[PDB]
RNA sequence: GUGAAAUUCUUGGAAGACUAACUACUGCGAAAGCAUUUGCCAAGGACGUUUUCAUUAAUCAAGAACGAAAGUUAGGGGAUCGAAGAUGAUCAGAUACCGUCGUAGUCUUAACCAUAAACUAUGCCGACUAGGGAUCGGGUGGUGUUUUUUUAAUGACCCACUCGGCACCUUACGAGAAAUCAAAGUCUUUGGGUUCUGGGGGGAGUAUGGUCGCAAGGCUGAAACUUAAAGGAAUUG
């Protein structure tokens, strides 16, 4: 919560993704995402915003990875995936060729079934 | 400044301008001659293309549409003109 | 309980006049 | 700047100083005349012919080597269409935005842009009706246009 | 839009003579302007100048030596009729001794004293002093 | 519950809204205006262009469209605030600013209304005239860099430049009553083109007639009489 507030710096862009997904058995969960565009240092210009079709494709690749990891091998094993941020560094790997990021997290854990 | 010539502007400075705002205008875009050596028959290609001008006979590619200058598609060797 | 702001605030437009 | 919008931007071609050669260039007039005739048999608009003979073939400009431009050639070789190209694209955009309004009643901004397009239709079609490249009694209306343009 | 041209020519020339300049480049360069400049050069109020030839209109580059007070255009071209040169030179000349109200007759563009000497009349362009 | 008491409270998953932060002296849109994700639709600007056309243009009386909120009408929605009205005080009076309950409304589908500080309180187009650094979009050059994989490529960033913006900062040659203004400059040395409006203050946007609207309203719009002022810009107790 206050972690999220410490995340929020001005002059930069917020990227949130969200997806609803069932596990193997009848347990459905909506997972979130937070990711901030970081300054790729050697910057002169002060802000480092994104380019707003960047944000579309970044949200889509994040949601894609969120769909690929879940509905395979239930939330026990999916939590075992979520612990060492294999997912978040995969986000880093897939996103970094366009604009890298910072503060890459899924930010929440909650069920709805 | 305040006493000088525009009948003889200096070269790189007059090349520094936008193309329209030069002294007597004449553009900067170029023709050249792309070879993808599968065909030794040369294709004269403009600096920009808007369209995938391919090779002459073997149908593959020579260029992609860009915002700026056309992208020579890496099987390439060329004289300019 | 921070809202994603809605549900118009009491006091009116010109506010709490004192 | 910008008859129906707010910009002032400059963006254009620029014909060179030459009213003669290239002199890297060797070919004859008749060759690219034949190529124009060929692409007209394919059915392209003279902008697209100039584009394609620019990038694909080595032609610099039509009027330097061949003293009749592309639409002079299509008119001269009996392949000129009914309406010229720009007026055609305006009515094409018009019937597009009109159909977009025919399924979407809710967007008034699209209606504004449509009315600007119609104003350009009336001004440009009036220029064409002036110099008799339309028939005097040429009429525009959407009821006719739906079958007219396409 | 660019509704008049000699207007913008004289405007550029006055704004240059104001800010101390020595040369100008004006555009789009009509014949009428060339006549006007030759009229001024005949009295010497500008130095010399030079046409350049693009394939649209040409452009002009003028040397302006030291002596232009104001070179202005009257708009629109009013129909002077010989007895009205006394009117216009009363209004828009600094004195009775110098300055020239130049005017366009059937016999060409020329200043008012040449219209006294050749005894024609017509429309008016402007004024140089 | 407040400034304090008090009216007020004490065994007593649905609904509707809206997209906080990121939100900037930043972008877009003819304005009025617009911030979740994704989709599609139709556009639009700038840049590029050795593609096309050849005056097709600029401003627009008449005439139409659009047009914040609130108000009006027929459903619905009805989660919240809340003109009105009711308390309960305070104050001399207080019909209120303060609280409590709060109907219409607020939200939406189908139509009027066409109004605002619709304010930049600065018509629209055209050029010319001065320095400076930032910043948005785009494009060009580079023995710039990053990224690693094997160099690249890309993508980001750096650098030199160029257009098209929203801006800024200093000046002042100029302008102005001054405040201030890169236009409010290029105006007595008065003419680039063009639509609208004004002629002391009150009477009064009243009367009157016309006009749209169901109405509210808007639009259009005086005289008699009266008076010598009304108004915009700096200093010292």
């Amino acid at each position: 919560t206050d972690k999220l507030r410490s995340m929020v710096r001005k002059w930069q862009t917020l990227i949130e993704a969200n997806v609803t997904v069932k596990t193997s058995d009848d347990y459905v969960l909506r997972i979130f995402a937070i990711a901030f565009t970081r300054k790729q240092a050697n910057q002169v210009k002060r802000h480092s915003y994104a380019q707003s079709s960047h944000i579309r494709a970044i949200r889509k690749v994040i949601s894609e990875i969120l769909t690929k990891e879940v509905q395979g091998s239930t939330l026990a094993q999916l939590t075992s995936k979520l612990i060492p941020e294999v997912i978040n560094k995969e986000i880093e790997n897939a996103t970094k060729d366009i604009f890298p990021l910072q503060n890459i997290h899924v930010r929440k854990v909650k069920l709805l079934k | 400044v305040l006493v000088q010539d525009l009948l003889h502007p200096t070269a790189a400075s007059e090349a520094r301008k936008h193309k329209l705002k030069t002294l007597v205008q004449g553009p900067r875009s170029y023709f050249l001659d792309v070879k993808c050596p599968g065909c030794l028959n040369i294709t004269t290609v403009f600096s920009h293309a808007q369209t995938a001008v391919t090779c002459e006979s073997c149908s593959t590619i020579l260029c992609t549409p860009t915002g700026g200058k056309a992208k020579l598609s890496e099987g390439t060797s060329f004289r300019r003109k | 309980p921070v809202p994603s702001d809605s549900t118009r605030k009491k006091g009116g437009r010109r506010g709490r006049r004192l | 700047g910008r008859m129906h919008s707010a910009g002032k931007g400059i963006s254009s071609s620029a014909i060179p100083y030459s009213r003669n050669a290239p002199a890297w260039f060797k070919l004859s007039s008749e060759s690219v005349i034949e190529q124009i005739v060929k692409y007209a048999r394919k059915g392209l608009t003279p902008s697209q012919i100039g584009v394609l003979l620019r990038d694909a073939h080595g032609v610099t400009q039509a009027r330097v080597i061949t003293g009749n431009k592309i639409m002079r050639i299509l008119k001269s070789n009996g392949l000129a269409p009914e309406i010229p190209e720009d007026l055609y694209y305006l009515i094409k955009k018009a019937v597009s935005v009109r159909k977009h309004l025919e399924r979407n009643r809710k967007d008034k901004d699209a209606k504004f842009r449509l009315i600007l397009i119609e104003s350009r239709i009336h001004r440009l079609a009036r220029y064409y009706r002036t110099v008799a490249v339309l028939p005097p009694n040429w009429k525009y209306e959407s009821a006719t246009a739906s079958a007219l343009v396409n | 839009t660019r509704s008049s041209v000699l207007a913008d020519a004289l405007n550029a020339i006055n704004n240059a003579e104001k800010t101390g300049k020595r040369q100008v480049l004006i555009r789009p360069s009509s014949k009428v302007i060339i006549k006007f400049l030759q009229v001024m050069q005949k009295h010497g109020y500008i130095g010399e100048f030079e046409y350049i030839d693009d394939h649209r209109s040409g452009k002009i580059v003028v040397q302006l030596n030291g002596r232009l007070n104001k070179c202005g255009v009257i708009s629109p071209r009013f129909n002077v009729k010989i007895g009205d040169i006394e009117k216009w030179t009363a209004n828009l000349l600094p004195a009775r001794q110098f300055g020239y109200v130049i005017l366009t007759t059937s016999a060409g563009i020329m200043d008012h004293e040449e219209a006294r000497r050749k005894h024609v009349s017509g429309k008016i362009l402007g004024f140089v002093y």
